[PDB]
């Protein structure tokens, strides 16, 4: 019998590349659209007594 | 004679270590209710 020879180590991951930068991230609006308005109109009451 | 190191038996000196790498996993958007289902949930809508 003979000893195994050295066996082949394995390698260290070469590691994710990462690019940096400066985001923003968006969703669906579900917020209704919001204005000022004015009502001009008149109360008419007619009582009959 | 002259023979390979194939032709002799082989015997280890090394201790096995079988470590495996932990496999990328994909979590995929998942809700019990949609927002929309909850909206309709109810019976009577006032806006509609
Ligand atoms: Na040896």
């Amino acid at each position: 019998v003979q000893f195994e020879q050295p066996r082949r180590c394995p390698t260290r991951p070469e590691g994710q590349n990462y690019t940096e930068g400066i985001a923003v991230v968006f969703k669906e609006n579900i917020a209704p659209y919001k204005f000022k308005a004015t009502m001009y109109y008149k109360d008419v009451t007619v009582s009959q007594v | 004679h002259q023979l390979s190191r194939a032709d002799v038996t082989t015997v280890s000196t090394f201790i096995d270590l079988n470590i495996t790498m932990l496999e990328d996993h994909e979590f995929v958007p998942l809700e019990v209710y949609t927002r929309h289902e909850i909206k309709d949930s109810g019976l009577l809508d006032y806006t509609e």
